[PDB]
């Protein structure tokens, strides 16, 4: 499934900005 | 409405042209406790012993915005901040630095991110999506309206307050622009095609966001994740989107034009602007003048027990806060 597609993967966490 | 941001532009405007500086020193306030991290500071959540208030005070090291190349947007961000009001937008309290840092003293949203409880939750259901929804897309139509341009919208700048309304928080990437603009900005499950395309871009990139957001908040996830940017980059771009079987027909067609790679099709970005949202189907039960008062049932409220209650915002380790003998970026920052 796609939910478990998305909890397996690396960005689940606070994701952070894009600078440089 | 067109009256009001008539009336609105006007006290931006004033505030605009004569921002305000240093409204305050570090030793009024006593440091409790980080509520949020970032590439070059920590928000803290603070305490005015004069008052015995709680705010929530961004710390910037000079220094590392500089490294960074930071300086223009920290500018930007402490000018519009100071000028801007509305109701889903944070206050900033006060601004003031020191030889090493800047300072936002902002107010002290209880709540916690929205981040924290969809993760917990999993997936809102439409109607508590939709509560939210209105609620920035109310806050864009305002900024919109004063040539502003937001650039960051995703859960975890989104915080809830004790009646379970939004605030909307950093605008750190926030710019007052008229005509296109060009910074790779953002938070990469959030950036339109043009964006990461490099060609130059207008505030349809805030609509597309929030069509991002709607989808991560109904749906539980992203619509475009993979485990490095330039995977999602890749997916962004395609213009191939899947949705959840438990979407509306609505829904899904509200997505659809929301996200628009052609952005001559994309809705808020069209002839009859913010209106094409506002008047869509998944929209009809929503009563904008009850929401813009604050007057609807909210879904959901985090409750919290007390002043300085923080339980609603994950643990971070603590730095110490460091002020130099020597002013450290003074000319660079003259205008903070
Ligand atoms: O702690 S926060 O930063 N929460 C929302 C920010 N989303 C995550 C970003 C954190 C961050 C912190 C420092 C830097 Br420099 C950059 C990002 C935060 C910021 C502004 C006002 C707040 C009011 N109440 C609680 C928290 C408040």
């Amino acid at each position: 499934t796609t939910y478990a597609d998305f909890i397996a993967s690396g960005r689940t966490g606070r994701r952070n900005a894009i600078h440089d | 409405v067109k009256e009001f941001l008539a009336k609105a532009k006007e006290d931006f405007l004033k505030k605009w042209e004569n921002p305000a500086q240093n409204t305050a020193h570090l030793d009024q306030f006593e440091r409790i406790k980080t509520l949020g991290t970032g590439s070059f500071g920590r928000v803290m959540l603070v305490k005015h012993m004069e008052t015995g208030n709680h705010y929530a005070m961004k710390i910037l090291d000079k220094q590392k915005v500089v490294k960074l190349k930071q300086i223009e947007h920290t500018l930007n961000e402490k000018r519009i901040l100071q000028a801007v009001n509305f109701p889903f937008l944070v206050k900033l309290e006060f601004s003031f630095k020191d030889n090493s840092n800047l300072y936002m003293v902002m107010e002290y949203v209880a709540g916690g991110e929205m981040f924290s409880h969809l993760r917990r939750i999993g997936r809102f259901s439409e109607p508590h999506a939709r509560f939210y929804a209105a609620q920035i897309v109310l806050t864009f139509e305002y900024l919109h309206s004063l040539d502003l341009i937001y650039r960051d919208l995703k859960p975890e700048n989104l915080l809830i307050d004790q009646q379970g309304y939004i605030q909307v928080t950093d605008f750190g990437f926030a710019k007052r622009v008229k005509g296109r603009t060009w910074t790779l900005c953002g938070t990469p499950e959030y950036l339109a095609p043009e964006i990461i395309l490099s060609k130059g871009y207008n505030k349809a990139v805030d609509w597309w966001a929030l069509g991002v957001l709607i989808y991560e908040m109904a749906a539980g996830y992203p619509p475009f994740f993979a485990d490095q940017p330039i995977q999602i980059y890749e997916k962004i771009v395609s213009g191939k989107v899947r949705f959840p079987s438990h979407f509306s027909s609505d829904l899904k067609d509200l997505l659809r034009n929301l996200l628009q790679v052609d952005l001559t099709k994309r809705f808020g970005n069209l002839k009859d602007g913010v209106n094409d949202i506002k008047n869509h189907k998944w929209f009809a039960t929503t009563d904008w003048i009850a929401i813009y008062q604050r007057k609807v049932e909210a879904p959901f409220i985090p409750k919290f027990k007390g002043p300085g209650d923080t339980s609603n915002f994950d643990d971070y380790e603590e730095e110490e806060i460091r002020v130099s003998i020597n002013e450290k970026c003074g000319k660079e920052f003259s205008e903070f």
